[PDB]
RNA sequence: AACUUGAGUGCAGAAGAGGAAAGUGGAAUUCCAUGUGUAGCGGUGAAAUGCGCAGAGAUAUGGAGGAACACCAGUGGCGAAGGCGACUUUCUGGUCUGUAACUGACGCUGAUGUGCGAAAGCGUGGGGAUCAAACAGGAUUAGAUACCCUGGUAGUCCACGCCGUAAACGAUGAGUGCUAAGUGUUAGGGGGGCCCCUUAGUGCUGCAGCUAACGCAUUAAGCACUCCGCCUGGGGAGUA
């Protein structure tokens, strides 16, 4: 999907502290770019059912990470939901 | 694409029309329009010669360049427009230094694409160039038959011939019917298939919609009287009581080959279909 | 970023003056749209393993290109198909 | 027996190297089974790819 | 001619068609096992192939044939007897190539019997 | 409130017929046009229908078109399953190894739901080489609406939709941990071509243990815990 250099700017943007890659703000943000990339791919290759299956797993992972973030603190959930455009 | 009307009326159940989405300007040009007064099957004497032709919506003729001969000067596609006198669409083109003229719209010609007539032209959709310079295997429309006359062969929605090979002064071309033939090399074509590929899938529905293109009802011959048609007469409905189905004027109609023999095109048709 | 090696075969009966006219122009598209051709080698008239359009021999040219656009190599194949001099071509992504 | 791709250290079989490939094409251009040539499974795959690329570019015969 | 006339032999589980043509593919003569009066289960026999080959081989000598290339096409029992039926007539067999077509797939083989 | 082993992310690597789109090839089949060519070809257990003498089969050259990709090729690989083998390019999914840089339980299962789902089948529009359900014959039989032979239509191919079934099987739900070994193969890692150790797959023997038996056995059908689906004699009947 997204290139390694592309991924890093997403990491730098939403990192909580420096040297942070596993927080549920960068993981969610990275998946959002990855999800949109596969969504754009499937606009052309509509019957890529095997690729679409991996998209549904990414959506589930982000959904579970968003549920965890909301259950931890609502403030960070609200900031992350508006910056990324997630409804 | 095709839009399927909802069955709000019976006379409109299975109707379908063209979505007219490829069209971009819905109005003509005052200087490339000349008058077309409907003739309705009538001749120089005033007698019905061809039948099933009559009243219909007025139409202005749009002068088309079937002989794409502006060689060297480039042209921009300004608007793909609707034509009432043909199945395919037309595209206004503006030449690189002021003149503008209509052509036939290829399949995926887009607004703002560039097209070139000539002989040094590339092989891209829309550009016209002689059949000596068109590679073997290319889909061509608007093929001339005579040097300088104008495209004649392959001009209706979804018409495409394939340049299949060479001889000497003639190129081999498989026309849409399935016929392989030869056309002089100094004659021009245009790269690509003609658009409105969905023109053949439309359903008319209304009797009146068929009676808007200038069609008039056609009566089956098996109900005219013996003095009107060979299949006419009989007390009741009758089968065709002759060895062969016949035509109004007395000439076999289910199989008889009506192509004049001893024609000067016979040496040029390789295999034939239809 | 992406590196391509393009090998194409020219028919063995081409006029010598036209050979440099074709090789020049066809390495010309391979340098367009961000392409920065590195190598452009000639392999000479070698024997083909099988007849290609009733030809037993042919000129081999190998051109290595590098560009993150990929349209230079697609433009090559579009014109290589049209041209009657090139009888076989192949584009390999080298990594 | 020894692979010749692990023994000599070749980590990239090139389809332009026709001479190296002609050792695995037998008498027809037929790809020789790896049991006969003793190359490993990892190199039988990239050698098959190189051979098929050479055949298309007429550097190796399909049949002989 | 003088020499170099290839002979094509079609050995199947039925008769063996033997044809002798020039080097450029122009038939001179031909003789199958079925043209010699052989009935079925006689047609695909080494004995029938023996006469099948030499019967066309004699017709070749009238055009003056001194060299034959044996191109065998088919997995039939009457193959080897056919080749030795050419040397026994003195045709100086040079090459023995098998040309039985091998598809690289690309066709559905007819269903087998049951 | 705290923690990393679970689960994920980061970094360094690995292999792969995983999927979609567009191109490029070689062999072969069929048909067509010619040159040569002469009385058969083809098929069976034997036949014959059948194709030929209006020149068939064969052979040589050329052309048209469709479909599938020999050799590589394997208890090989990938995928959740169905399935995926010519080559190239573009998008794109998943998995494994090592490290320990980050979060600190964010996990499992999962009714309803929502998607995918072999072949065959249907609609629309194309395409149609090969093989062919059905159909025609020719045989065998006492009869043969069958196996054998000769042809032959839909279909088999493509693009969209629909269908949603298979002995769709490892006839074995998913997750987690423990419990003798021996010997392979695939993809990595670390040490001293060889040896040792190790991770994840895939195989064959084989302990304890389980089973009615067959057999399974670290890829359980053993020992445990969580969750879902399913069964309660055979017909009637997967029928109302």
């Amino acid at each position: 999907a997204i290139s390694q250099e592309r991924k890093n700017e997403i990491i730098k943007e939403y990192r909580v502290h420096e040297t942070d890659t596993g927080s549920p703000e960068v993981q969610i943000a990275v998946l959002t770019a990855e999800i949109n990339a596969v969504n754009e791919h499937l606009r052309t290759h509509k019957k890529d059912h095997h690729s679409r299956r991996g998209l549904l797993k990414m959506v589930g992972r982000r959904r579970h990470l968003l549920n965890y973030l909301r259950s931890k603190d609502i403030q960070r959930y609200r900031e992350l939901i508006k910056s990324l455009g997630i409804r | 694409a095709i839009k399927k009307y909802k069955p709000i009326t019976n006379g409109r159940r299975n109707m379908t029309s063209l979505d007219f989405a490829e069209i971009t300007k819905t109005t003509p040009e005052k200087s490339l329009l000349k008058p077309l007064p409907k003739k309705a099957g009538r001749n120089n004497q005033g007698k019905l010669t061809v039948r099933h032709h009559g009243g219909g919506h007025k139409r202005q003729y749009r002068v088309i360049d079937f002989k794409r001969n502006k060689d060297g000067i480039n042209a921009k596609v300004d608007s793909i427009q609707y034509d009432p006198n043909r199945s395919a669409n037309i595209a206004l083109v503006v030449y690189a230094d002021g003149e503008k003229r209509y052509i036939i719209a290829p399949k995926g010609l887009e607004v703002g694409q560039i097209v070139e007539s000539g002989a040094e032209a590339d092989i891209k959709v829309g550009n016209a160039l002689p059949l000596q310079n068109i590679p073997v295997g290319t889909v061509v429309h608007n093929i001339e038959l005579k040097p300088g006359k104008g495209g004649q062969i392959a001009r209706s929605a979804g018409a495409s011939a394939q340049v299949l090979g060479k001889e000497g002064k003639y190129v081999l071309i498989r026309l849409r019917s399935g016929e392989v033939r030869m056309i002089l090399s100094t004659c021009r074509a245009t790269i690509g298939q003609v658009g409105n590929l969905q023109h053949e899938l439309v359903n008319v529905g209304k009797a009146g919609r068929s009676r808007w293109k200038g069609i008039r009802p056609t009566v089956r011959g098996s109900v005219m009287n013996p003095n009107d048609h060979p299949h006419g007469g009989g007390e009741g409905r009758a089968p065709i009581g002759r060895p062969s189905p016949m035509s109004p004027w007395g000439k076999p109609t289910l199989g008889k080959k009506t192509r004049r023999g001893k024609k000067s095109s016979d040496k040029l048709i390789v295999r034939g279909r239809k | 970023m992406r590196t391509y090696e393009v090998m194409y075969i020219v028919r063995p009966n081409i006029e010598e003056d036209a050979k440099k006219a074709l090789v020049e122009r066809f390495n010309g598209i391979l340098a367009t749209e961000g392409a920065e051709v590195l190598e452009a080698k000639d392999w000479g008239k070698r024997r083909l393993a099988y007849e290609i359009n009733d030809f037993k021999d042919g000129f081999y040219n190998i051109v290595r290109v590098k560009s993150d656009n990929n349209k230079a190599t697609d433009e090559f194949q579009r014109l290589a198909k049209i041209s009657d001099d090139i009888i076989r071509y192949m584009v390999i992504r080298e990594d | 027996k020894v692979c010749y791709f692990t023994a000599n250290g070749i980590t990239h079989i090139d389809y332009k190297d026709t001479e190296l490939l002609k050792r695995f094409i037998s008498e027809r251009g037929k790809i020789l089974p790896r049991r006969v040539t003793g190359t490993s499974a990892k190199y039988q795959r990239m050698l098959t790819t190189a051979i098929k690329r050479s055949r298309h570019m007429a550097l190796l015969p399909y049949v002989k | 001619n003088i020499e170099n006339g290839v002979a094509h032999i079609r050995s199947t589980f039925n008769n063996t068609i033997v044809t002798i043509t020039d080097e450029f593919g122009n038939a001179l003569s031909w003789s199958s096992a079925g043209a010699l009066g052989f009935k079925g289960s006689k047609k695909s026999t080494p004995f029938a192939a023996q006469m099948a080959s030499e019967t066309a081989s004699k017709s070749a000598m009238e055009h003056g044939l001194k060299t034959v290339e044996v191109t065998v096409k088919g997995p039939g029992p009457g193959r080897e007897s056919a080749i030795r039926a050419l040397q026994s007539a003195g045709l100086e067999v040079t090459a023995i190539r098998d040309v039985t077509p091998v598809p690289h797939n690309g066709c559905r083989p007819p269903k087998r019997r049951r």
